[PDB]
């Protein structure tokens, strides 16, 4: 969903897999679309 | 651009009117046009693709003409032709797609791709022909700066909006008064609720109002207006305005009283309808205003009287509503609707080729976001991009 | 009349096929037709308008024919042409509108305006051509007397009607039995309710029936039939039949039992469907009859049993319903539907120019009123007026 | 086959462009094509009918041709022509109908009738011409083994299905958890209910899911997704899974939590949307998966708290839902939709002539049955039969 | 229209380059152009005026030309020329003024007056020439549907707005918190005040924010941003929000903390500056958002500590502010600014001739009202009217 309505450089992508800190931090910090749910949702999940 | 158009109607009226049999005379006028093309092309060289996951492809031209000789058409004639068409088809597809992805702020109207920029060149203009395809028809009329116009079934003018406004509320949310609605696409549903059933209201009547401002004017609209908002006629547990808690809505529906729909244009009432349900015409408007009231029933059978006590708790919540649907309308600006595949074509090509988000369109060509902030740049780009999608659909679906 | 038609397809196929760059021969057959016109015209003078707020403008003709500069047109060629077209466009618009407002009881199927009456003259017939626009196509076939026919999406055949019929009632309205419905456009929703849940009914089954008589026969109809009437599935406070008080409806929904839909033509069953939900075809009918029953559940869990006591008060009202929607159909008479702009065009032109109410059409071209009393005169005038609207939309939207 | 097509566009473009007055040089290219036909025909004998209540009318050919002289057309010219057309019309009708009823397990994609089988003959091919009618356009592209494609507003992809699945139930049906839905046409409504309001559920959240597998892939789909399932928002008395008793459903609606819609193709996610209501694009999919949750409200006002006790009886049943509608889409296979009359035409001709049930199509051309078991044979026969219906509608509606 | 333009540059470059003495070969290219005019005119009659207090002067043409001959110009030559110019000057003036008052809802972008409508005629086009005057330059580029653009020193984008918003208040108005501002022209001043000096605020910091939405996008803006709002740095007695009483504001100024200015375009941040005072560039925006905070001083000398007690009465009111001025910018739409006389010219001609209020412009051409509701019609009329004012100022100031 991210790759389409958007446009993930081969460079980035290759990081967004290794779950790199940076490249991930960027988006969530910069952009703000989707990414900010996949993340957040997790927080909401560690509800215990 | 117009150039582009032709290229297709050429092929369509081609892959269509050229078949094993028919008389030359029915295509004589056509054949010509065709050849004329090949010529202008041959010698020239192109390049498409290069962005995102889109393949880069180069194309050259060096083709023979057409036998303007024969009387009838023999199978062999076709096959030697179809072979030439297929290269152009597979071409145009790549041409369209390549220009159907690029966006631009400054000049988001003119061509972008190396492929098309080259076409607007003068030396190719020798190909225009038969512009009866509704979209190109309007593309031109806009260049000459004149009155355009398209046709839509269940247009998509309302950005999704589902919310409420509590005009009277308190922490317990046990005696509320306000409205809740859903504006989406071509439809509006709005309900006005008063937990007290206008027990202390002047004339035992509570007034409601719902205003919707269109981002573009719609003319010639055929509209269905019906009493009641089914969407807001059932029990709900809703989040409070501040998100801190949840309230209970337990509706009981009464007929909306003194219904008045106004279709305004720049603040002026263009059309007004008083309690008229069914099919109504709104000929030119940029705003819809729905006013309706809840009137406490002056006479109540015991069963009804029991729902509306003089004092709290108010357990049955009096609700009145309206439903309005724009079946068809004309707009001077391109819009998504329930029948045309333009938005879906553009969105689909971009998604399939992993096209990166650009500077003009919202991520994913999101309709709600697009129509909410429908800037001139987004509209010019949308029209360019929709017109190309329509050119493409003449050959590739 | 047919005359009129041409005038447009002439201009369209003109403002379309005539562009900077097309080979002459792609318009040879066309150019001709065009000139032919100019000739027949020049000399004669016209009067349009002269009613309500509609302006009285005078048109006069004095034009030079069309050159033929060989081998694809040069820009200059176009502009000198477009200048001539624009006078005809602005003309026709005024011609259409002028004949799109006049009505006539006696002969409201023929030309009214001084403008058109003059066109039906013989000396003009020399223009007619390419009658492929669905509407004119049917206009002709009718003048000769034959099987006409149009195509509509969500046809507007049902005049708005929202009411109920209490088959068993009493002053307190605490044990009612009857039906309530909404017929509007192409949709019907009907619910049958029995406050007693057929406790004393033979076989513990209450029969219901809803009959809808179309004002015109529909053929080839694709219809969606679904169980339940969502519109009548929520709590309501309704006015009594005499308007003297209000009753309470608190539905609980059960599946409609022994559903039978009959599409009749002149009293004869043409199509019948027993409990078939989803998509069904009704090939020719002027009446729809929906029969369905409420059957008291023979076995009930405690929660269910609690809703249906052996004695009053009856607090949960057993309700069964059906929803029927005509997605598409063909009608031999013009009708409004959810896609065509004809009704909206006619209604809009009349509203914009403050055209006074006439002797044929209901105030505001009100659809419900029109279809409720769809007399031969209203239909002939509607068809004339719809055909003109369609001619106009080929050039002006 | 293609042959057949022509026969019509011949007549249409004929009964249309041949009117009292028009200039000859507008039909020169046409006239020809016409004559060419008469020739090829004359000297041939045909026979249609013979099945069920379908008459067996016989035909012969022996006709004179048409003048070529005359600047313009004189009334007399027409009438002597129209007389010849009417025999062909009344002919084709009988030809279409005769091949529109027969079905063949084997080659349900090839011609059937004695009438048509004879047309596919080579000596008739000399008549083909102007294949631009959307359907034939696609008939060819397929016969050549290539990529087809059609257009549909509110396609009919979902066979009617209205049911439920109880994930937690007990004899009394007083504490259920599960889903109920309605898949029909182009729409899906699904509700997830939990009588306990997730009181003992992990994170006080109950997960729901609804999967719908299309029988054919849809591309380029424009879809409306809205929260809530109005159809399942009202009180119901429903039959138990085993049909032995009835349970009570008394919903109270909460917003669906963590909504995720996935459009999959062969198990792969092609499009995914998280809580996005309004208009969304699904570019290529054969499956839709809707996942949503009911989350017990962490904060509740007294009125809300009262609906959800810590212990049974559970009298208000927490429900969350979704509504999804496919407004438009493209399919490589023919389908019924809300605008095209093909299915209705085929079904209607068969019903009118009392055509016996055959080996391919379900009784009554029932759409649900057809799409549920949409075998290759049914699709090839459906396409043949739909293409013929479209050829017929060019002349007879 | 463009026609009009020429008429002037003709006269200017005339009343300028034609003086006693100059060498002919400096005007050879000019002289010509001139004569060409006289010709096209002679034989034409005009009429201007007729509205309000505007005289109705009539004009005719019948003039001799100019010897081309002579190495140099002799006094006599001039005077016989100047006499002819003066009739055209006094003419154009009357022409401009006549079209500078009429407004049209419909086509407020097209010519109005009987005088000009006649000029757009084709037979006059033979006069166009040298379009380099910034305004006409942009008039063309727009008529062709392209990217316009203008230049303004201290543009007038903000409608006058001077108000406040109390985020915390009470009847006595002795412990308020909120903002007050002045948006006018190209400047914004905004102050955030907190009577309590954030004594009970989280982190002893009170956040403020001021958002200003432009009616048109400004690009290429050079902006001065300075801390403090001098306008709100002095003691004031202000009316309460409800107008029922007056409150006292006794500011003491502190530096704005965490200043952040965002220039957004359609919700997106295009430029952002953190605490940067002085000159900053905002390249493309339709919204300005100023966020700033008041942070209670963590360390205070006795004199300071004395101003901010732990308990009321709060007698010195902590205030932080910002001042933003748009020195220059480019806008695609015409606007009033601090250097151009267009608005003043149009407003002045209308006032002098007692022109009645029309349907488009607010009474008195009021700038605030105009920019507040800057509709497309007002903009098209404003541009037409501004372009004419600029044509007039080339000759008459
Ligand atoms: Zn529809
Ligand atoms: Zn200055």
């Amino acid at each position: 969903n991210l790759n389409d309505n958007y446009g993930i450089s081969r460079q980035q992508a290759f990081n967004l897999l290794r779950s790199d800190p940076r490249v991930l931090r960027e988006f969530i910090n910069q952009d703000n679309p989707i990414i900010r749910n996949r993340i957040e949702q997790l927080i909401m999940q560690c509800r215990l | 651009m117009d150039v582009l158009y032709s290229l297709s109607k050429t092929l369509k009226d081609a892959r269509d009117k050229i078949v094993e049999g028919t008389l030359y005379s029915n295509v004589s006028d056509l054949i010509q046009q065709f050849n004329q093309m090949i010529i202008t092309m041959n010698g020239n060289e192109f390049q498409t693709g290069g962005i995102g996951n889109l393949p880069i492809r180069n194309w050259n031209f060096d083709f023979g003409l057409l036998g303007t000789t024969l009387l009838n058409l023999d199978a062999n004639y076709v096959e030697t032709a179809r072979n030439t068409i297929d290269y152009f088809v597979d071409f145009v597809d790549n041409v369209c797609m390549d220009e159907m992805v690029r966006e631009s702020q400054r000049n988001g109207i003119a061509p972008q791709s190396d492929s098309l920029r080259k076409l607007s060149g003068i030396k190719f203009k020798r190909i225009n022909f038969d512009n009866s395809s509704e979209y190109i028809e309007n593309w031109n009329l806009q260049n000459r700066r004149q009155r355009t116009g398209f046709t839509f079934h269940k247009p998509n003018i309302f950005p999704y909006s589902a919310s409420f406004t509590l005009n009277r509320s308190q922490p317990a949310h046990d005696n509320l008064m306000g409205t809740m609605w859903l504006n989406a696409g071509s439809e509006i549903q709005v309900a006005g609720f008063d937990y007290s059933c206008a027990i202390n209201a002047p004339a035992n009547i509570q007034q409601f109002e719902h205003i919707v401002q269109l981002r573009r004017v719609l003319t010639t609209a055929t509209i269905t207006l019906l009493p009641d908002a089914e969407r807001f006629s059932f029990p709900r547990v809703i989040n409070s305005a501040d998100g801190a808690t949840t309230w209970y809505f337990n509706p009981v529906i009464l007929r909306p009283n003194n219904v008045e729909v106004e279709f305004l244009l720049n603040g002026q009432i263009i059309n007004t309808y008083q309690a008229r349900f069914g099919t109504i015409i709104a000929r030119n408007f940029d705003t819809i205003r729905l006013s309706f009231q809840l009137m406490r029933p002056p006479n109540m059978t015991p069963a009804v009287a029991a729902l509306f006590p003089n004092a709290q708790p108010f357990e049955h919540h009096a609700t009145v509503g309206l439903t309005l649907r724009i079946e068809s309308a004309v707009c001077e600006s391109v819009l998504a609707d329930a029948s045309k595949t333009m938005l879906a074509n553009v969105t689909s090509v971009r998604q399939e080729y992993a096209i990166p988000v650009g500077p003009v369109f919202p991520p994913g060509m999101n309709w709600t976001d697009l129509i909410t902030n429908y800037s001139p740049s987004r509209e010019d780009n949308l029209q360019r991009v929709f017109t190309v999608a329509s050119i493409r659909s003449m050959l590739v679906k």
